[PDB]
Parts: structure tokens; C-alpha cells; sequence
């Protein structure tokens, strides 16, 4: 699954 | 905006074109950004939405007259043709409450509730969505997460929005999701991320 990045 | 002279300016359409430009953000250094511009709002002509290479999230921005804007080139490339590989899950697919799987790191299960919204605009293959827990607007190519099996399915514009935070943002209404009606886009002042709320 994808990975989460940040704002 | 070139001012083809005293009261007027034109602009170049975009819509649909790769840009870069560079970046500055107070007195920090220059940073490089390259996107593809999704759209222009009506209620707001001089707002593109924007999908950054390498960002999930798609912009909000007023690429002509943000002074944080610098060297704005809109490139030649062209955004290839695609066509959809299953238009019906596509279809069928908009408007439905999801169940969206995300890796953390090794590989932990995060599962986020979200909602898909539309199909994008120039970006064929890739869907608008947003999330219960995260309600800005994102941007996946989710058939490849359907597939993958990290994917399970389950006029207000032009107003005014304030929203309390010991603070008030304001914002305004810029968009009205076609699938599901109560569901609008927000931009808010000094906030380039796009909100999704249902203001029923
Ligand atoms: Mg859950």
C-alpha cells in the first residue's frame, strides 16, 4: 500500500 | 498578466498545462515546483487548482499575483492521453464512501475512511478524494490501489465559510462536488490546501 507523506 | 496597457491585463490559459516556478516563502531560499494545473475557479478566475509533482494533495493557488511566486514558466509538455483501463469501476466508483489502505512505516496496516469525489480534470487516470480524519482534497490514481486490493468500496459557491479554531479562519466556497451536491470545496485565506466539507 502507499505510504502517508505530511502537510 | 501582462498588461496590455493601462486598465487591462491578459493571461495566458493554462488549464491543463505543466508549469514550474519557484518559491519563497517569507526569508526562507528559493524552492523549485513543478505541477500540473488541474483547473481554474469560476468564483475565482485567478485560483488554479493545482496537483504538485511529488505532493498528495492538490493547491489552491493565484499563480499570476502570489508575490511567493517567482519565475513561472508553463512548460511544453503535454499531459499524455489516457484512457481510463476500467471506465466502469471509474464511474461507479465517484460519490462512494472508501476504505483507503495506507502503509506506515514497516509496513504497519492504517486504514483511512475517505470519499471519492470526481474523476480529475486533465489527469485521467486519477481521482479527486478526500478522507473523514484529513478533509483536504487529494489526488491517487486509485484504480492501481483497487487492484492492489488497498481500495474497498462502500448552490452554495460563491459564499462566504468562518470556521473557529482561540482563532476564525475565513474562507470561501469555490466548488460544488457534481456527484454528491451538499459536498463543497473551500478555500481558505492564507491556506493553500483545498477543504472538503458537506454543509448540509
Ligand atoms: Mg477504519
Amino acid at each position: 500500500a502507499r505510504t502517508k507523506q505530511t502537510a | 498578466s501582462s498588461h496590455h496597457h493601462h486598465h487591462h491585463g491578459s493571461r495566458r490559459n493554462i488549464v491543463g498545462c505543466r508549469i514550474q516556478h519557484g518559491w519563497k516563502e517569507g526569508n526562507g531560499p528559493v524552492t523549485q515546483w513543478k505541477g500540473t494545473v488541474l483547473d481554474q475557479v469560476p468564483v475565482n478566475p485567478s485560483l488554479y487548482l493545482i496537483k504538485y509533482d511529488g505532493f498528495d494533495c492538490v493547491y489552491g493557488l493565484e499563480l499570476n499575483k502570489d508575490e511567493r511566486v517567482s519565475a513561472l514558466e508553463v512548460l511544453p509538455d503535454r499531459v499524455a492521453t489516457s484512457r481510463i483501463s476500467d471506465a466502469h469501476l471509474a464511474d461507479t466508483m465517484i460519490g462512494k464512501a472508501v476504505e483507503h489502505m495506507f502503509e506506515t512505516e514497516d509496513g504497519s496496516k492504517d486504514e483511512w475512511r475517505g470519499m471519492v469525489l470526481a474523476r480529475a480534470p486533465v489527469m485521467n487516470t486519477w481521482f479527486y478524494i478526500t478522507y473523514e480524519k484529513d478533509p483536504v482534497l487529494y489526488m491517487y490514481q486509485l484504480l492501481d490501489d483497487y487492484k492492489e486490493g488497498d481500495l474497498r468500496i462502500m448552490s452554495l459557491v460563491g459564499k462566504q465559510v468562518e470556521y473557529a479554531k482561540g482563532s476564525k479562519r475565513t474562507g470561501m466556497v469555490i466548488h460544488q462536488v457534481e456527484a454528491k451536491p451538499s459536498v463543497y470545496f473551500i478555500k481558505f485565506d492564507d491556506d493553500f490546501h483545498i477543504y472538503v466539507y458537506d454543509l448540509v
